[PDB]
């Protein structure tokens, strides 16, 4: 529904410090 | 243990 | 988590702590999939070889946590279980095949900044993300070495080819599992460890930007040992059972 969309990150359009590491492996 | 009590 | 880093506040709003009352202590990790459903590893609740058999009356769930041992006063919610569901075919006898359990909370939890559900994978998501080389995220409050953190730990681990997984252990590997971690020649490391069990292995979809729980911390021979890998319950594979109990109860 609203799953996997983090309040403090995705919802505010803020990136955690290592998430780019993940999206780069894709 | 190393745990702070819970209500 | 060995060779991990402190999570940031709200990094894993789905991370749940399984905590026993007497004696009060960290049992395992877990994940919030809905307002009243928590997903964990069955070996957290039932493991006869170690005389482990937890009833609902024995457990407490702690959601929205950051500090391991602290009672995060206005942040965390503590839930009582209504009923536990162990996959009828969990194989505690040989290899922890089907190491998944659903816990029904006695009352739904209110979402917040620190408590938000993770998405369960669909066929196309799993198909896209569950690929060797692709990094996933494991979080937990378990041992730091094969030694306990103050704060939720995190580490990003690459999915490893099935052959390499098979070839690294004497344990009989099934389709309901996958392995993850760096290879000796990759120069990075990390892994889950005691207390990490039931914790989520999650990936972020590049299609819709959502976080999906691809796995559950199941097992591994030691923590962060070279040429060894971490094994995770494959969530999609057991999706229909999950779907089955949710829709049934
Ligand atoms: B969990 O915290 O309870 C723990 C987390 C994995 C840490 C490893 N990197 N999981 C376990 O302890 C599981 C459950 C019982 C045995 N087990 C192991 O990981 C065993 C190996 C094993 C695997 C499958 C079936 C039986 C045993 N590992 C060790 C060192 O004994």
């Amino acid at each position: 529904a609203d799953c996997g969309l983090r309040p403090l990150f995705e919802k505010k359009s803020l990136e955690d410090k290592t998430e780019r590491e993940l999206l780069e492996s894709y | 243990g190393d745990f702070e009590e819970i209500p | 988590i060995v060779e991990g880093s402190d999570a940031e506040i709200g990094m894993s709003p789905w991370q749940v702590m399984l905590f026993r009352k007497s004696p009060q202590e960290l049992l395992c990790g877990a994940s919030l999939i809905s307002d009243r459903w928590v997903l964990t590893a069955a070996h957290c609740l039932l493991y006869p070889p170690w005389d482990k058999n937890f009833t609902e009356n024995d457990l407490l769930v702690r959601i929205g946590k950051h500090s391991r041992t602290r009672y995060e006063r206005n942040i965390e919610k503590i839930s009582m279980l209504e009923k536990i569901y162990i996959h009828p075919r969990y194989n505690w006898r040989e290899n922890l095949d089907r190491d998944i359990a659903l816990m029904k909370l006695k009352k739904p939890v209110a979402f917040s900044d620190y408590i938000h559900p993770v998405c369960l994978p669909d066929r196309e998501t799993a198909a896209s993300l569950l690929q060797a080389g692709y990094k996933g995220r494991v979080t937990g409050w378990g041992n730091l070495k094969e030694g306990q953190p103050s704060v939720l730990q995190v580490v990003n681990l690459p999915i490893v080819e099935r052959p390499v997984c098979k070839d690294s252990t004497r344990i009989r590997i099934t389709d309901n599992m996958f392995c993850a971690g760096y290879k000796p020649d990759e120069g990075k490391r990390g892994d889950a460890c005691e207390g990490d069990s039931g914790g989520p292995f999650v990936m972020k979809s590049p299609f819709n930007n959502r976080w999906y729980q691809m796995g559950i911390v199941s097992w591994g021979e030691g923590c962060d040992r070279d040429g060894k890998y971490g094994f995770y319950t494959h969530v999609f594979r057991l999706k229909k059972w999950i779907q089955k109990v949710i829709d049934q109860f």
